[PDB]
RNA sequence: UUAGGAAUAGUUAAUAAUAAUUUAUAAUUUUGAUUAGAUUGUUUUGUUAAUGCUAUUAGAUGGGUGUGGAAAAAUAAAAAAAAUAAUUAAUAUAU
């Protein structure tokens, strides 16, 4: 239960990682 | 609409200890500085306490 | 946390090529990683959902925007009242078009957005009084009495007027019943040269008749010409008795109404003015942003014809024209 | 049916419910859906030793008018259309 958070954070990085792969090259 | 003087009077003494008035040409501003990052607190904010949105957690 | 340069330079990309869904998508999830989103930010977001008209999206942002304590500009006020124009409405067959648009006040965010504008300094534009009338007035709205009051002022601070909001803000007087306010909307657009409306300049047939506000005034407090200043006379009619013109202006007031109540048998509840007047805006129809284009009504699919830009059994760039 | 295959919805069933204020552990889809692209179909075509490969041009059309049995109605060398108009033949059209 105190370590959901940390794990969301992991979540949306990963999610922000994926709208990343848009960018393409560097 | 307020027209504005121009001209301001400051006061400047010298050394011998007398006071006259520099007449500075000065205007004001009209357009906000908002191009600076800093945010001063006081400005007009948008109400949007009205509009129905998918928010669960408040009510209709 | 890569750059937030790099972060900048995506959503200025997105912003730039395609849809609204991205930005959104970015700017959330990258708020929630630790992004401190700028006024820089903001403005791309809110450029991409100005474009497509996104309603509900805009009070999403200016949420975000008011929590984060970054102060709007005036570029930001630009793309909040001309967003809320493009914003999807009007009726297919039986079907409203975005039906949750009438339930948010987005005809108040975009009057609320010029209440900043002045408040805080900032220049109003003239295509936000212009995109600020449209959705007081669109079909699935029927504001006439603030969007009269804002064409008031609008000409009082020497704006001129777009030709898309002539043609809603007649459509909407029509609908409304409003024929002196719609016959003044024409000898306006002709007077200041509207492009579009420099052939129809209708006479004022009202130019004897006082105003409909002064009539209920007067009624509350010549007795009996006061009782008898809203009937309309040819000049050559004169008025019955007062006993006898009292009873006969009870019964059209009984005949009116027998007649508005009949439902047309064929219209689903809807006016003239609803029926096949379904709107997104010009992005829609292979188009960008221009900003002489407030509500653009996104242009008919007998523009591009397929087999004309393609051969036969091969694919044509044109995902999403033709589907309305 | 797609060289680089994932989710979909004015939604499924019941119903003393025309015109659904209710009920449900609802419905489609990896046995390939929805959307996007291409797109009338069709032992009628062509080829071959070939149950293979390759082609197609009958059509239809929820807001133009609730009229009419039926919208298929803004334009078609016949389908001769309420007195045998003409019915020998060929051009039957340019004219
Ligand atoms: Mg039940």
């Amino acid at each position: 239960t105190e370590g959901t958070q940390e794990k969301l954070a992991a979540a949306i990085q990963e999610h922000v990682q994926d709208a990343y792969r848009f960018s393409g090259p560097t | 609409p307020r027209r504005i003087p121009g001209t301001t009077k400051v006061t400047y003494t010298n050394k011998k200890g007398r006071t006259f008035s520099f007449s500075v040409p000065v205007s004001e501003l009209t357009h906000p500085q908002v191009t600076l990052e800093s945010a001063a607190g006081t400005w007009r904010e948008m109400d949007t306490s009205f509009c129905e949105l998918g928010d669960i957690e408040d009510d209709m | 946390r890569r750059d937030p340069t790099e972060f900048l330079r995506v959503l200025r990309r997105m912003s730039r090529t395609t849809s609204w869904q991205k930005t959104m998508l970015f700017a959330s999830k990258g708020r929630m990683v630790g992004y401190r989103l700028t006024r820089e930010h903001y403005n791309t977001v809110l450029f991409s959902q100005s474009l497509w008209g996104r309603a509900l999206e805009i009070v999403r942002v200016v949420r975000a925007m008011q929590e984060d304590k970054v102060q709007p500009n005036g570029a930001t006020y630009y793309y909040i009242v001309n967003g809320m124009g493009n914003a999807d409405h009007g009726w297919n067959y039986d079907f409203r078009i975005n039906r949750r648009l009438e339930k948010i006040q987005h005809w108040r965010v975009a009057l609320e957005a010029l209440e900043a504008c002045e408040a805080n300094g900032f220049d109003s534009t003239d295509t936000m009084h212009n995109s600020a009338l449209i959705t007081l007035v669109i079909p699935g709205f029927n504001r006439w009495q603030q969007a009269s009051l804002l064409l008031q002022r609008m000409l009082r601070e020497d704006r001129r007027m777009h030709p898309t909001m002539v043609k809603f803000y007649h459509d909407c007087l029509v609908r409304n019943n409003r024929p002196r306010e719609a016959s003044s909307l024409m000898r306006l657009a002709a007077e200041r040269g509207v492009h579009g409306y420099e052939d129809k300049w209708e006479a004022d047939v009202y130019k004897g008749r006082p105003l409909d506000s002064e009539v209920m005034n007067e009624s509350e407090g010549q007795a009996s010409s006061l009782a008898f200043a809203s009937l309309m006379l040819r000049g050559d009619q004169r008025p019955l008795p007062e006993n006898l013109q009292a009873l006969l202006e009870e019964e059209t007031t009984r005949n009116i109404e027998a007649e508005r109540s009949v439902p047309v048998p064929f219209s689903a509840g809807l006016h003239a003015t609803e029926i096949n007047s379904v709107f997104r805006p010009r992005v829609y129809r292979q188009l960008w942003y221009k900003w002489q284009h407030i509500a653009n009504r996104y242009r008919p699919t007998a523009a591009l014809k397929r087999r004309q830009l393609a051969p036969r059994d091969s694919p044509t760039g044109i995902p999403g024209f033709y589907r309305i």
